[PDB]
């Protein structure tokens, strides 16, 4: 609401903020970061006309309107981002098989997953819309499932050297343990 | 006047227009004569319903006596532009352009109350000038009769032979000999 | 030139106009000659309140002098199939597709004033051309004459061929006789 | 154009047309030649009056010159339907349909300026046609004349012959005049 | 177009129309040739006035070119019957009516601009038809007659011998031969 | 169409048309056939000034083609009998009626546009009657043509035989003739 | 009458009329004769439309059965000097100026339903009077004439000589014939 | 009708019609035949935009087919009087008076699309009545007719003979050949 926005002016200025309590904080040393979530909204908005018209909008030009000037004018620097790259994308599928595999150290667990297809997995879970947002919760359902059943009794508990390799017609993960 | 109503939403009352109101219901009302001005309004209500949800379908109500072809034809068009099924209920009149746009919607989905009265006549229309003149225009109204019971027969399923003997001179389909003509699939009882 | 008058709620105070507060009440006004917008008007009116309370009985008021006879039928089909009983009441005059929405009303919930008066006669129209396409016309008027009987006979209850010889000619039925009639019930003298 | 006006209230200030905040005040204006779509907001200022307040009396400043006598009736039944006493005031001229709604108020409530006037005749109307449908139509009229004596008799209190001979002429009667007949109870010089 | 204009009242800034503004003031604007309807208003907003502070004075700035003898006794009745004195002006031109309201002022707030004009004339009618309706039609023109004269005589001061001589044809009066008459009392030109 | 303008205010933006945003700076403009409707805008424009400002000086654009005399009278008078002195600058062109209003305007505040032009003539009106009513009529316009080359001439300072004279027939006056014969100061240039 | 449509603005419900909110999405409606009244509400809604973002395009539907040369040439000039192409769709049928105004849109951009019909004629008017006004009006037309011709051989592509001869009668081209004549592509219904 | 544009303000959404949403940027239309009601709403618009920014330059389309000479010079007047540089742009029709208003607006940013018609005729009026009445009419048309020529002259720049010989009967002139008489400075480039 526009008041919440008034008390930031406060900070931003006076570096003091009073309250029904009375208590004084101090702001000297505090640092403030926000987010602006505007622009993600109107990529995927539907257009009222025959043909959808595509609107490649620009971080400035949100904050030119939504945002009255005075906040732009004593803010600092704002930042603008557009995707990391389609390789961090496979990348961060290894990075958090990284931590995916930490997690099989601890139960003394091996497994080894196709170059291609960490690049599949990588592009089905990302996407321009929603980021990476849905990106950590495939990484897990892809071998959590599977490997649930069998490492209660099998050969899991014991060394695991698990196998993950995509089928080409089907285009799904295939698990073998081999102890 | 229209008369104002009052929708019970969540953030407060609200007024709108009677027919505004039920366009938020995807109802849109086809009332008079065609006319480019009229069904300009009409092409825009549907893309405006559209966007809201497409997955949704719109509902059209054809009270009409017929009017001017070209305007008609943005509709035909946009009816099956738009992914919604256009559902079409002829209320009380339906023309030979009315009743074209009656059986545009989709199938499944056209109704025809019991006591309503739906016409079907090839187009008319004059042109004065010279002989020349007279010839090509002459020939565009012919090819719209061609085109129009080309159309009417894949709606309605009968064969491009049988609409254009019976579509020649004024033709009178009641609601229940609309369905044995294919011209609608069903009266609307219930729901 | 239509006043407002104020409505007191809980929520606040909203300011409609005369017609709009009565609709909101379930009081539907058919006032001039029948035509295919001002029955659209009607038409939107049913729905919104079927839909708002659709057990609550809908009151038609109705001073019509008649007019257009596939207009009225889309209020007279839109009558029968909403769930509620559209009463009907006659204030002022009733004429052809007048009266026959006033009877159309649901049974024990039709009414005329002490003063009113209704008419009743058969459908008035005409064509000019060839010969084959008057046959077709004359034969329309024909259909609708005895559909309409048989419409009026179903609520009135009285035989077809009363209702045949009497439509012929205009006859002019004062209240009372209504009631001996068939039209209506009886008489609103209070409720 | 018509004048806005303020009314004061602890809640806030309301604007209102000037002939809206007359109606707040139970004043309604019957003003022109009468007819089917006026009387209805006349009818339904009465109907909307009397749920604000069943028990208070309506007045009504009669300034018409006449018109429908169909649509009067309308007025009329409500008069006498609606528990209210539904004064009347003479403003102006007074005519057929006009003063027959004039002195159909509540007994000592009816009034007069010292300078209206009122007219009083029969009913006039015209049909061309067929001899048989001329009788039907003629009859009627015949009828709805003996209605308006024996309904005038009521109120005035004279004799049916009284009021038939005096009606079938144009008879123009001042205040006084028109208090000694008995169309209104006193005039509003003193009060 | 109507010019808007602010007020800022204690209670908040408010806008209203260049005549609404006025008629707070108590000014009331009487232009045009007399009709009902414009009467209607004109009673309407006198009797808003009375209600709002009965202590003050109305004014009146008539500029019509006369109209309808009924319609402005109406206004005339509601002048004599409200508490306050209705002061009249007059604003360019003052016909039999405008004259017969101008002069109906109370004693004292009578007023006219140096270059205004006023014109009194008798009243004209016409009747077409039956010999028999022609003589009570005739009758009531004269009773009128005399009315007007009657009225006049005693706001002028002057003899009814005098009033209906002067007046049986057109007669023009300036500004300061109006005062004379009896018609106004003093000018505007300062007080 | 008038195009709406918005103004900065300490609460909040105000919203204004076109035609009353300039009435806030005391601007008035005269358009079109002079009317008795018209000029009761004007007058009611002026009296609203003067109660803000007396002091502070109006401007009344002048670009009509010429009007009643009766409805001048009134503008004329209300400039005159106000405080405030009326500044009048012609636009286009000033007929009679205009270049009438216009060199009424307060000495030092009467302008013209070194393109406009300024056309006077003796006031225009006829009568057909019978020749007793013909006298009244002719003197009386006779008299309004004497009150207003009297006005004339003192305002313009000029001799009534000289405006007599020139007022006799049709005569366009340019912009710099019209300082030298007496209608207005000097073109509006700076300021 | 014009319904009434609530958008979800992010502050709150906004009601405004329908031909506005798909002008907000840059939608312009041209229906009827054109006229100089109607040219410049399209042309207001152009130019505003470019000032608010110039960079996305505009979109056009016409369903014109003709109008003045001056008022639709008005748009003509418009949407050639303005960044933002754009777009023209014919809905239900084309004219003189119709089409003109629908050939004028960036190339690729311009679209045609399947039923529209399209009509393309030489403009008709004349002068009464005496014969030196009728000689400077009529070479006056006659200039014109061959303007229209030729600024719709730029957009078309075909020769001068096909316009003007196909253009000296009323030529009646529909949606496929019209992408054979080179005046414009078919709507991608997918 | 009419439609409505939304405007973005820090405080709140405002809503505002097409014409008047432009007049926030200094652009006023002109079009239809000259009347004296709608020359004083032009000049309504001019006063409270020099009063808003008497420094940036105001934009006048002209699509007009011509109208009353004396209120085209109310507007003419206020132009040249106001001390904001008046930008025409002819986007359609422009008849004599039409014309006379691009000329009067200020030297370097008067404008023509490249397709726009101007033509230029004498003043054309009548009277009939008595013959002492007729010369004064007569005479004043004569001398209206040495004051729109001699201002012609003094924006366009060409001799007072010139102006008198394309004036004497109607001429039609298009934008190009505009630049070369001087009416219009030169053609917008985008």
């Amino acid at each position: 609401h526009p008041d919440v926005f008034n008390i930031l002016l406060q900070v931003m200025d006076n570096g003091t903020l009073t309250d029904n309590n009375g208590r004084k904080a101090d702001f000297r040393n505090v640092v403030l970061v926000m987010t602006t979530n505007a622009g993600v909204r109107e990529t995927e908005r539907k257009s009222i006309g025959l043909i959808h018209q595509d609107n490649s909008t620009d971080a400035m030009e949100e904050i030119k309107k939504i945002f009255t000037p005075e906040f732009r004018n004593r803010l600092d620097n704002i930042i603008w981002f557009d995707h990391l790259s389609t390789d961090v994308i496979h990348q961060v599928v290894d990075k958090f098989i990284v931590e995916l595999q930490v997690q099989l150290d601890q139960k003394g667990v091996s497994l080894e997953v196709s170059q291609e297809a960490r690049n599949w997995l990588a592009e089905k879970g990302y996407d321009r819309a929603m980021g990476a947002r849905p990106m950590a919760r495939v990484i897990q359902d892809n071998l959590k499932k599977p490997l649930a059943n069998e490492l209660l009794f099998g050969s899991l508990v014991d060394g695991g050297q698990v196998t993950v390799a995509l089928d080409k017609e089907k285009n799904e993960l295939t698990y073998g343990f081999q102890s | 006047l229209v008369p104002m109503v009052i929708e019970q939403t969540s953030r407060g009352e609200r007024s709108f227009d009677i027919y505004s109101r039920l366009l938020k219901e995807r109802v849109i009302f086809l009332t008079g004569q065609v006319e480019d001005h009229m069904a300009n309004l009409i092409v825009a209500q549907m893309l405006f319903l559209e966007a809201e949800n497409p997955e949704k379908d719109i509902y059209l109500y054809i009270n009409s006596p017929g009017g001017v072809i070209t305007a008609g034809m943005s509709i035909y068009d946009t009816m099956q532009f738009i992914k919604p099924d256009v559902s079409t209920i002829c209320m009380g009149q339906a023309a030979s352009m009315g009743a074209f746009l009656l059986t545009a919607g989709a199938k499944g989905k056209r109704f025809c109350l019991p006591n309503s009265r739906v016409m079907i006549h090839q187009p008319l229309g004059g042109y004065q000038g010279q002989a020349t003149d007279i010839e090509i225009h002459a020939r565009e109204i012919l090819k719209v009769k061609g085109r129009m019971n080309e159309l009417m027969a894949l709606h309605t399923g009968q064969s491009l032979e049988q609409i254009e003997r019976d579509t020649e001179r004024d033709r009178f389909l009641s609601a229940p000999e609309a369905v044995e003509y294919g011209l609608v699939d069903s009266i609307l009882t219930h729901r």
